RNA sequence: UAAAGCUAAAUAUAUGUAGGAGACCGAUAGCAAACAAGUACCGUGAGGGAAAGAUGAAAUAGUACUCAGGAAUGAGCAAUUAAAUAGUACCUGAAAUCGUUAAGAUGGAACGGAUUAAGAGAGAAAACAAGUAAAGAGGGGAAU
RNA sequence: AUUUUAAAAUUAUUUGAAUUUUUCUUCUUAUAAUUUAAGUUGUUUCUAUACAGUACUUUCUUAACCCACUCGUCUUGAAACACGGACCAAGGAGUCUAGCAAAUGUGCAAGUGUAUAUGAUUCUUUAAACAUUUUACGCAUAAUUAAUGUAAUAUGUCUAUUGUAGAUUUGUGCCCCACUUUGCAUACAAUACCGGUAAGCAA
RNA sequence: UUACCGAUACCAAGCCAUAAAAAGAAGAAAAAAUUUUUUUUUAGAAUCUUUUUAUGAGUAGAAAAUCGUGGGGU
């Protein structure tokens, strides 16, 4: 069903499996579309997966942004945080997964006084 | 199979090249290209600079 | 359109030189690129 | 002739080296030339494609003032003056840029 | 569920934006659908779109065609969307103010001497935005060799489309089927 | 450019794009030119239609060297020399030019187009075509025979 | 300098790329907005209308 | 100017040898062969023809000692190493398949779609409180 | 941030008129407010005077109601008593070259391409880049005929064939259209002229 | 004869996309404290921005935009 918080409105949760991954092993559940002859799924036989269509697309008002009603920015250093620094209540940032205890200290304070928010705060400590 | 008898090299018209390294040098000689092509060129007191 | 020549000794200005014409050609940036990618791929060895 | 503002915007909308896109978070693109107040890849906006502009951004932990051939840089009430004598709302959104930059450690 | 042709959304055809990314022509085409959005001259509205065009459809335009299409109105400007190329066939030229995409160095020359002069589509909307004597031309679309092969096919009835053939002898494509001696004709 | 080419946006569909009833066997109606008066006769009539058979007497061996000649056409000899060399020409009633084509690599004068009126030009060729001759003669010129 | 002796400008004869022509721009001055807001356009537009 | 003859260069080189390179392959790839490879092995024979790389910086650190076992091995309060779940099959160590523990379901299939409910895991980046005054630790900038 | 304006309605005054004759009668005269205009706003509680729980968000696991036949494939028709598939990993299939065309982009343009090769303080890269003493060759610039061959208005005019539509331009009733003016591209025809063939004449 | 139940069809509203359209190359708003402070914004990317309307099955087949991989310049 949808999920609306806010004015944020998700139409659609639980992506989207691929048809049969449930009982083939060989078959990865990351959504193919079924191009079959008679294939149920491509057909649109009720009860069975339905595909990803268009409709299900959020608006463009509220895409991108995460829960905290913001846009997500995965910076590698301090020196990627400048163009936060107009727009701090617009985005949030999170450090790139590579990036050592060395930087993760800095990018944080230096996001700290910059008064934007930091999704992954509290990693490798 | 890869073979050797692939079309390795092109052939470009010789007006073409000229045009295009007359070009490149009008773009060499401006401040704004030469600097968002990746050069730290802020204290250069003018972008076609020459030396003695 | 003029351009001061600079000593090696970076703090001072010798003569000026007329820019030449050459620097007056349109820019042509999606030229300039694909005769790059023709030319450049002249340089490569076989396998 | 031979270049313009528009030209300049038109070669440099999509190749540069200060363009920074958002790839995790589709929304945002960001354009970090030095010349930029906002760093909005825009060509009201990118500093490079202005004909003259001005803006503040720190160097090696050290806020300094840029104005924009006639490059110069500079070192609050020092902020004021120097915009005042330089000056060609963009003002209040320089003031506000400076003294929100100068809470950077 | 309705009953709609092309199930109601209407259909356009031809080209869209321009393909070439020159950026001179980008500025170019900037300017004058602008022109042609602000104000009402058709005269913009046809440059903006023919200046969108393929290469074959702003065909050369010769110096000879140029005077003898500007011979009757001889102080307004000819305005041609294609390049100006020079006829060797023509004895003199005479006071052309031509504004045009390219012109060839040789027509360029020609037309400097023969004291008119040679103008680009900025500068035209410079002088004249709406288009106030301008003579709007364009070359032969269809006389390039590409459309000699076209229409009906070869061996049609009464078709004139030229064959493709490695080469045009007597032991070419031309025994069964094009003369009356040889089954039937054509 | 092998990551443009359309095979590769039919990556998932099973036939590749040669259909499922049809397939893409290899040479189902022959090879090259296999099937003409036959099956492809059709394609051949009317798209090449004087393909078969033969006109015409052999001639042995050719030597294309012997009757290679090209051809200028009347309305290109003043074209032929610079302009203010025409300027020159045309201004002075008393001189007229004498133009060697075979020496810019033209054998033939051929008729087509309109010399300028009182306008007299001498032209050398190896050959010349009749209206091209008339037309020379009618501005007061002179066809020169050379060899 | 000997950039104008290779270009066409002051012709030798053994560096000036021969009987080359410099490419021309199909565009006289390509400040496009300076045209556009020179009086004699601006007097040509119309009146502003309005989004639906 | 036939029925006699010689003659270098410019030319070619899926061979051998020796060099140098590459928008090439990276151990099911690249030669069949990265290794003891035309080897092992098969066929009377002509012939056919593999699989198989990686401890660690250093084994001039390759597991000492004790206990229990006939021994293999196991365990340690013992031991090399930065590390032994790096112990010679030794880098990493996926899936299929199997074990241990825990939780749940279980009337001739199982899984599933859609909607919730009940549990169990995780969670604060919107999912309240900016500022204000005091005291403690700090970091900067400007002002002579 | 120069139409959530204007008006429309309502209220309170005000001007005159009308009429069904009046405590929602109507029409304007002005003023000032409202919304019934001009797409939901307010109040009070709770979350909660917390920093992560028994609440809230989310994943997973279980149920329950309704629904749900193995996919791939050939086929008119597959869940088929049609064939392949025990499972997993890795590998696995419209490519390369020649030649032609169309399309589009680019350069130059009656020209275009500098082929092989040469030179030159270039020789890690460089097997690429750079260059080419003012009728080499390809394609195009002219066609037609088996062919000897012949070969495109025609010197009255440096005008440039003729019509009907037709883009653009020019004026008269700077924002409509009807008359003029010009007549691109193109379409449909008509004319000339070139090559071949007929027919007539033919030194 | 009534009432009712009953679709992915119909109607009203929202949102996605497609198509088409109307139009476009610069200045302060609010709130909370107490005249002065504090907090949000204060926009202008033409394959772009704002707004409007209609429409959305699909094998074989075609196209566009996207998403990834080895390697190469920047």
């Amino acid at each position: 069903a949808v999920k609306k918080v806010g004015k944020i409105i998700k139409k659609r949760t639980k992506k989207f499996t691929r048809f049969q991954s449930n009982r083939f092993m060989r078959v990865k559940p990351a959504w193919r579309k079924p191009r079959g002859i008679d294939c149920r799924v491509r057909r649109r036989y009720k009860g069975t997966n339905l595909m990803p269509s268009i409709g299900y697309g959020s608006n463009k008002k509220t895409k991108f942004l995460l829960p905290n009603n913001k846009y997500k920015y995965v910076v590698k250093n301090v020196k990627e945080m400048e163009p936060l620094i107009m727009n701090h209540t617009k985005y949030c940032v999170q450090i790139a997964h590579n990036v050592s205890s060395k930087k993760r200290k800095q990018i944080i304070e230096r996001a700290k006084q910059m008064n934007v928010s930091v999704i992954n705060a509290k990693a490798r400590l | 199979p890869t073979k050797i008898w692939r079309r390795w090299g092109r052939k470009v018209n010789l007006k073409e090249k000229r045009y295009a390294v007359c070009s490149s040098i009008a773009a060499s000689g401006v401040t704004s290209l030469v600097l968002a092509r990746g050069h730290r060129i802020s204290h250069l007191k003018e972008v076609p600079l020459v030396v003695s | 359109p003029v351009a001061n020549v600079y000593s090696t000794n970076g703090k001072n200005v010798v003569g000026e030189v007329e820019i030449p014409v050459v620097f007056q050609t349109p820019i042509r940036n999606d030229l300039i690129q694909s005769v790059y990618t023709n030319m450049s791929k002249n340089r490569r060895h076989p396998y | 002739s031979n270049v313009s503002n528009a030209l300049v915007w038109e070669l440099t909308r999509k190749s540069n080296c200060f363009i920074k896109k958002n790839k995790a978070g589709k929304k945002g693109v960001f354009l970090c030339d030095p010349l930029n107040v906002n760093y909005k890849n825009t060509p009201s906006s990118s500093g490079l494609v202005k004909s003259n502009s001005t803006n503040v951004t720190l160097k090696d932990g050290k806020v300094v003032f840029s104005v924009k051939v006639v490059n110069q840089h500079f070192k609050m009430k020092n902020v004021e003056k120097l915009l005042q004598q330089h000056g060609s709302k963009n003002k209040e959104k320089l003031l506000k840029k400076y003294k929100r930059l100068s809470k950077l450690y | 569920g309705i009953a709609l042709k092309n199930v109601g959304r209407i259909k356009k055809h031809g080209r869209k934006h321009l393909v070439s990314k020159n950026p001179y022509l980008r500025l170019l085409v900037k300017l004058y659908n602008f022109l042609a959005r602000r104000t009402n001259a058709n005269f913009n509205k046809i440059i903006a779109k023919r200046l969108i065009m393929p290469k074959r459809y702003r065909p050369p335009l010769s110096l000879s065609k140029l005077q003898y299409h500007m011979a009757n109105h001889p102080n307004d400007i000819a305005v041609v969307v294609g390049s100006i190329t020079d006829d060797k066939r023509l004895f003199s030229l005479k006071q052309l103010k031509v504004c045009a995409l390219r012109f060839t160095e040789t027509a360029r020359k020609r037309i400097e001497d023969a004291g008119g002069e040679c103008l680009t589509f900025d500068q035209l909307a410079l002088k004249y935005p709406t288009g106030k004597k301008c003579v709007l031309l364009r070359g032969p679309t269809k006389a390039r060799t590409a459309e000699k092969h076209f229409g009906k096919a070869p061996g049609k009835p009464k078709s004139k489309a030229r064959p493709y053939v490695r080469s045009k002898g007597r032991k070419f494509e031309k025994a069964r089927g094009r003369r009356k001696s040889r089954a039937y004709k054509k | 450019a092998t990551r443009f080419k359309k095979n590769r946006k039919k990556r998932g569909h099973v036939s590749a794009g040669h259909g499922r009833v049809g397939k893409h066997r290899k040479h189902p109606g022959g090879r090259g030119k296999a099937g003409g008066l036959h099956h492809m006769r059709i394609n051949f009539d009317k798209y090449h239609p004087g393909y078969f058979g033969k006109v015409g007497m052999r001639h042995l061996n050719l030597l294309k060297n012997r009757t290679y000649c090209p051809t200028i056409n009347v309305d290109k000899l003043w074209g032929l020399l610079p302009e203010e060399k025409k300027k020159e020409f045309s201004e002075n009633k008393d001189i007229a030019p004498v133009i060697d084509v075979t020496r810019k690599g033209y054998f033939k004068v051929l008729g087509n187009g309109k010399l300028k009126h009182n306008q007299p030009i001498v032209v050398k060729a190896r050959y010349f075509s009749s209206v091209a001759e008339k037309k020379i003669k009618a501005v007061g010129g002179q066809c020169i025979l050379v060899a | 300098k000997k950039l104008d002796v290779i270009y066409g400008k002051i012709h030798e004869k053994k560096v000036t790329k021969k009987n080359y022509i410099l490419p021309k721009s199909i565009v006289h001055n390509p400040d496009i907005y300076r045209i556009i807001h020179s009086d004699k356009v601006q007097a040509s537009l119309l009146a502003k209308k309005k989004p639906c």
